[PDB]
């Protein structure tokens, strides 16, 4: 359910 | 109740506080991409995306209600030409469209150079933990937390629910635990690896003070 | 690490903070009876038992390392004559003996008229939550919590662990939840029934601010 | 509007400020501010609360002037009960307390109460909360202690105006005595502080100061 | 001892205070304090940080006097690059920034920077944090906003001493302009506040004030 | 394991 | 004024 | 002194 930071 | 020695009084508080709002966003939904760290000299920076306060909800008309590859795929497809993003501000509670040009030609991580995370923007301004005092050689100190300037705005997680700061710190008591920390000088997010220890040799398990509430929100300018 | 824009400095803090202490108590153990509410015009009051800071460890030489009926039984047996209690102060970190005379002849609840609870006194001064601002018609407001004067020093519980204030409030989100609250004007504990509600119509689930740390401890006099 | 702020309701002590003013018999708005109350004293037994209580009348006589009357009346009725009219800045109410001035208790004075003649107008508002306190600072050495202590003034010495920061613009070299309330002892004490802008640290006292609703002397929920 | 307090180590900004003082070329301890920096300005492009930066020299010329030199040098080199020596109260370091004064940018001034001549001695210490702010208070109406705003002075008007509480002992009727730093905008602005001790609430501004380490303008962890 | 306040 | 004991 | 724009 929990996402996590990533770079775009 | 007898006679209360207290009464009610009016005080100024930020617009982004203390109501019921699922918002007025086009395309429906209540979730978007929370803008965390914004790299300097990046397309994202130039586009005006402000860390913590901005949520990306749509890109070129496409609503982002899912944590999928749509956002990167759309950016990949329109690389080096302008793209229109619909942005919601938890600061102004308003929606605005910013043009932005993803690129490979800039020396930084990503096409936009922006750390993001998919979550909900309802009362996002309330889930902030103000770092108060910080003891020497404390877990907080060694990790990189700094007094009063830093605000903990959530954590990268193990599937620990709910993660309000405190219910993390006794679960991660053995080893870290990663935090997302906002700083009001840099006005930007950074990732901090802290290792809690109730027997570290001082106050609490981090060795720092924590503030929560109106007296401890991330500051907002007087006018939009 | 580059050059840190921060340095270390010396500041005054209460003796009852930030060390490793299982204490020097005679009879061993690390647990006793935490003195909460002390009724006015009571034997307990006359004996000088100060709320929150005092722990009863021994009575007439008998160490109290168990949550049993020993303390009341001993009080019952020596009713209307003086009894000697060994008391530990989380304030002064010292042990003192106070004489006290349990009685039925005073118009109040109990033989001593003192609310107590069996727990450990290691770092008990650190498990305090300072109530900051309090919104009108908030759960905190209606319950009886008052700004800055009140300190939450724990809760009466359902077998919810660990109960640090926050990990209670989303578990009890339906209905209360009872709290033990210290007030620095009355210098005494009282029990508050609060009903959390994340959708109450304002800040957080209590509608109040919370402080934790050296800036938010229960205040201590300059000298013992 | 364009403002990023709005109004909200918050609980504040009734002892504000500025809901006023005076229903005091004999008129006036000034009385004797109760500072330090010594233990095992007539003052203590009488229920005189430090900082919050103002003596307004004694045996029907209004004390709206700073004279020797209060002393004389106590002197004349030594070892006898006198009734005092007291105003509370906490409850904004007037109450009558009986008290018996005496020498037969082991303490200084007949009541054993340090007092000062001033006005109870917003007296709850003129308080400065001592925040952090550096090691070996002027504040530290004097006896000021972090967060528990509140400076309520003053000690004059004396002429125009001069409340705290506008006090410490003078004495920059020489000593200064303050009235300090402590929330543990719930009592006032007099401390000799000597400012030094070059003491080797923060400010001239080496301590933090808080002013406002977030930094008042604490109040119980109900009277 | 008998003291219920002890010493402990805590992290504080390096921009204190009182670890001092001056290694500045040309001697002196005074320069031009950088207040407001307008957007899209030469000042902005040059990297001039509000509040934390002091202009010390321009093209080798030390600015230890409050004269028209700085204006003249900028005037003489309009539309050309000039090199400025800048002292940071944040990092306690000296740095050289190139800057090009111009009229060709849509803003007031050649640099587009509000400045004031004073000393950078402990300049990080003379700050007052605006805490709570009542509705319809003098502070509220003027534009002061809770917790985000920091009063760093002053606007003189002018003679001896006079820093903030010891400012607002004057103007009790008439208007007063302040220099206010905001941690969201990270910039200074000038606000006209008019005190009124009988405004109908707390103090004379109707706001809370914080002073000290707990109430400084925030600093990033690393330079 | 958790106790609960009582009066003496 | 000044403070005194009674 | 007093503040001014450059």
């Amino acid at each position: 359910k929990h996402t996590k930071s990533f770079i775009i | 109740e007898s006679t209360s020695l207290y009464k009610k009084a009016g005080f100024l508080v930020p617009r982004g506080s203390g109501s019921s709002q699922s918002v007025e966003i086009p395309g429906g939904g209540t979730e978007g991409y929370h803008v965390l760290r914004v790299q300097e000299n990046s397309p994202g920076h130039r586009a005006g995306l402000e860390p913590f306060f901005d949520f990306i909800v749509s890109i070129n008309g496409s609503r982002l209600n899912k944590d999928n590859d749509t956002l990167k795929d759309l950016l990949k497809a329109n690389v080096e030409k302008p793209v229109k993003m619909l942005i919601y501000s938890s600061k102004t509670l308003e929606l605005r469209e910013a043009s932005v040009t993803p690129s490979n030609l800039w020396g930084g991580q990503g096409l936009l150079g922006v750390s993001i995370r998919f979550c909900s923007f309802d009362g996002a301004n309330e889930n902030v933990w103000h770092v108060l005092e910080v003891e020497s050689n404390s877990p907080a100190a060694l990790a990189g937390l700094r007094p009063h300037s830093d605000y903990i705005i959530g954590a990268d997680t193990v599937m620990n629910e709910s993660e309000d700061l405190f219910s993390l710190i006794e679960t991660h008591e053995a080893k870290p635990l990663k935090l997302y920390v906002y700083n009001t000088d840099t006005d930007n997010c950074r990732e901090v690896i802290i290792t809690p220890n109730s027997a570290w040799g001082g106050e609490g398990s981090l060795g720092c003070g924590i503030g929560y509430g109106y007296l401890h929100r991330i500051p907002t300018r007087p006018f939009e």
